[PDB]
RNA sequence: UACCUGGUUGAUCCUGCCAGUAAUAUAUGCUUGUCUCAAAGAUUAAGCCAUGCAAGUCUAAGUGCACACGAGU
RNA sequence: UAUCAACUUUCGAUGGUAGGUCCGUCGCCUACCAUGGUGACCACGGGUGACGGGGAAUCAGGGUUCGAUUCCGGAGAGGGAGCCUGAGAAACGGCUACCACAUCCAAGGAAGGCAGCAGGCGCGCAAAUUACCCAUUUCCGACACGGAGAGGUAGUGACGAAAAAUAACAAUGAAUUGGAAUGAGUGCAUCCCAAACCCAUGGGCGAGGACCCAUUGGAGGGCAAGUCUGGUGCCAGCAGCCGCGGUAAUUCCAGCUCCAAUAGCGUAUGCUAACGUUGCUGCAGUUAAAAAGCUCGUAGUU
RNA sequence: UACUUUGAAAAAAUUAGAGUGUUCAAGGCAGGGCC
RNA sequence: UACCGAUUGAGCGGCUCAGUGAGGUCCUCGGAUCGCGAG
């Protein structure tokens, strides 16, 4: 039919992103990474919802 | 035809697990214990000990009193004493095949920065070894790398123009001054 | 302040020269101009300043010592024939012509289709 | 069994050359066939002109319209019938474009539950169609 | 590092392939602040080429009666 | 590669003799004779997206694949052929023909060879400046002096390889606060270099959202990472594979969050290990693909 | 005469590898010490 | 998507039979012309 491509990225309500903080980059994010998985303890995942 | 030699090698060896969470972590334990910056520099230590151990084992293979295993056994055994990653006790072929990366990342200059009372932790001593802080004997090294044999461990100190040693402050302290 | 060592020396007087590796020491200044090498070189070899030459200064890495090659003359004549053409060019000694290389090929291979003395004036 | 002999090495070789033919894998690679009737005639990636806008439904038990394209190549003249990956991509295509089109995952393969299609676009009027996705290079 | 994982069944043990995984080649999508090194019209076309250039060359010592010159240049 | 089993030999194929010819040996050629030479240990013929090798990629050991490519040797300068000069050429940045292509012209004629260095067109998925200098490296010449797109130096460049920023340090419950720390950048000297450029050394500017903002793919399983929220309702789309979407979608379109690698990363097609799914090391053939219906029989193997 | 061991002979580059703090490294084949 | 198919189907390449055969090179003689010889 071909009449219905681009329907759903369409109806979608546009909603656009927000102005967050930067973020670490190179070592800063590894240290980041490391004293939360392994320093700062006490299963669940990283992004848990539950 | 140029008058240029085209050679150059690599140093590192990506995993044949890309997701393997028992490597993860004990990769990501070395990152932040000693202060490295990605993988990479894990995969290239481990890569660095690679080469050691194969170029060891070779020499278990052939026996003794062999007139290469000789020499080159003791080049190489010399060699690791030199960086210090060896011990001058127990110098022989077979104990080469019990070293750990961490010997290694022991010898880093960051590493023996942190431990020399010179930087506060090893994140600091990274940035300021970046910064033309340190020097080892007279020479000003600007790189974390630098592994430090133990002929040149007694000197590490800081440079004769950075303001943590003798020298001129830096630029946001007279800025400071200046305007107050 | 700014030191001159000499390294090594060696006096092979065939192209009637001493030649020897300038290690200029600065620990605060900037690199110190070959000019100023160049007077206070001379000084210590008891001579003037015309048949010393230095070039090749590569200062280390952080700053401190800066290592060179250098060679002096018995005579400034001597220097005009044994030095190449671009060290004296960066005293008051040499000057360089004015045409360019595509230019030279190009009035060479204008010549080429004349032939007697008329070669002369098509190339000029 | 195998001939352990000393002198064998003769029968050996002419043994293992001659059943590696009855590979799959290697008498594709090794013909003239499976190349001669490859429309990239081996190739990474090929350009084309769009000749018309084709939808071929996904096989059982799917149920939807691929959104795909009848394209001539240019080095060949060739028709194949590639596939616009992305959502709303088609209309991004205009019919007579230059377009770059691929494989598509597995070489030579139908992937997914699309019945004949083994390409997929990856370029449109020299402009990737990845970047007309995302809002970039309007075109 | 001498390594495997998904997929035939209600479930099971197998043969088996398809799929995953990691290097290396060119090409391409998106993206890029320093410094060093370095390949680069090979693949289709040993296809066609505007224009410029790429092989010219004197010593006290094979000839040298124009210029400019006190023989030399 | 046998869906090539016989090939060579009038018109040289193998050999003998005499000679011609060549720098010299030889069916290299001629003349007269001989009937040989090669082949199942694969001749001959065909195919090669075949220049050979030093090597390259990947590998536990064996292997598989690649090698147009800077070093060596060979071959060819649009396609073939012929010759001049010279110690050396069957030379083409030498010449003479025909063929293809193409240039100027008073239409009588003349001239051409970028698979050299730049550059243009065409072809394509696919590849850079119509730049500078003979200073380094060497070569050539009557020469210490000349010339050299050979070569060297810049320009283009995410083919790739190495190093390595995007923050560090302290109190207070965060675009909170606080002073310190060198880079990116930017000019100015010096150094560098045939002049320049880059790096390096100094001093003068240079960070608080240190606005000097890190992207690229994923978050059902394989495979590290959301029973989150909104939209769509077997539609649009996702998905390498198994699958997901049938109005309460952890898989689609987005927001937030998270994960992985990181100045990189995804994809497509080859190639290698995976693959003991080509098994010499090292696989199988009762029933999953499989031992000729059976026996004799030379090469071959033992 | 196959096998085996030794010797002779062999382009470099590349690979392996000894020495050497280009600031480290990829690399380079240089450079270290004294008045 | 391949296959058979009258159409002496059609197109584009490789190596060759035969004929025609440009142009060099040698060999015979040919002497414009120049001072017996060079041509």
């Amino acid at each position: 039919s071909l009449a219905r491509a681009g329907k759903v990225r369409g109806q979608t309500p546009k909603v656009d992103k927000q102005e967050k903080k930067k973020k670490k980059t190179g070592r800063a994010k590894r240290r980041i990474q490391y004293n939360r998985r392994f320093v700062n303890v006490v299963k669940k995942g990283p992004n848990a919802n539950s | 035809p140029v008058a240029k030699t085209w050679v150059c090698s690599k140093t590192y060896v990506t995993p044949r697990r890309p997701f393997e969470k028992s490597r993860l972590d004990q990769e990501l334990r070395l990152i932040g214990e000693y202060g490295l910056r990605n993988k990479r520099e894990v995969w290239r230590v481990k890569f660095t000990l690679a080469k050691i151990r194969k170029a060891a084992r070779e020499l278990l293979t052939l026996d003794e009193k062999d007139p290469k295993r000789l020499f080159e056994g003791n080049a190489l055994l010399r060699r690791l004493v030199r960086i210090g990653v060896l011990d001058e006790g127990k110098m022989k072929l077979d104990y080469i095949l019990g070293l750990k990366v961490e010997d290694f990342l022991e010898r880093r200059l960051q590493t023996q920065v942190f431990k020399l009372g010179l930087a506060k932790s090893i994140h600091h001593a990274r940035v300021l070894i970046r910064q033309r802080h340190i020097r080892v004997r007279k020479q000003v090294v600007n790189i974390p790398s630098f592994v430090v044999r133990l002929d040149s461990q007694k000197h590490i100190d800081f440079s004769l123009r950075s303001p943590y040693g003798g020298g001129r402050p830096g630029r946001v302290k007279r800025k400071n001054a200046k305007k107050a | 302040t700014v030191t001159v060592r000499t390294r090594k020396f060696m006096t092979n007087r065939l192209l009637q020269r001493k030649q020897m590796i300038v290690d200029v020491l600065h620990p605060g200044k900037a690199t110190v101009p070959k000019t100023e090498i160049r007077e206070k070189l001379a000084k210590m070899y008891k001579t003037t300043p015309d048949v010393v030459f230095v070039f090749g200064f590569k200062t280390q890495f952080g700053g401190g010592k800066t290592t060179g090659f250098g060679m002096i003359y018995d005579s400034l004549d001597y220097a005009k024939k044994n030095e190449p053409k671009y060290r004296l060019q960066r005293h008051g000694l040499y000057e360089k012509k004015k045409t360019s290389r595509k230019q030279r090929k190009e009035r060479k291979n204008r010549m080429k289709k004349v032939r007697g003395i008329k070669k002369a004036s098509v190339g000029a | 069994g195998k001939c352990r002999g000393l002198r064998t090495a003769r029968k050996l070789r002419n043994h293992r050359r001659e059943q590696k033919w009855h590979d799959k894998q290697y008498k594709k690679a090794h013909l003239g066939t499976a190349l001669k009737a490859n429309p990239f005639g081996g190739a990474s990636h090929a350009k084309g002109i769009v000749l018309e806008k084709v939808g071929v439904e996904a096989k059982q038990p799917n149920s939807a319209i691929r959104k795909c394209v009848r394209v001539q190549l240019i080095k060949n003249g060739k028709k194949i019938t590639a596939f616009v990956p992305n959502d709303g991509c088609l209309n991004f295509i205009e019919e007579n474009d230059e377009v770059l089109v691929a494989g598509f995952g597995r070489k030579g393969h139908a992937v997914g539950d699309i019945p004949g299609v083994r390409f997929k676009v990856v370029k449109v009027a020299n402009v990737s169609l990845l970047a007309l996705y995302k809002g970039k290079k309007e075109r």
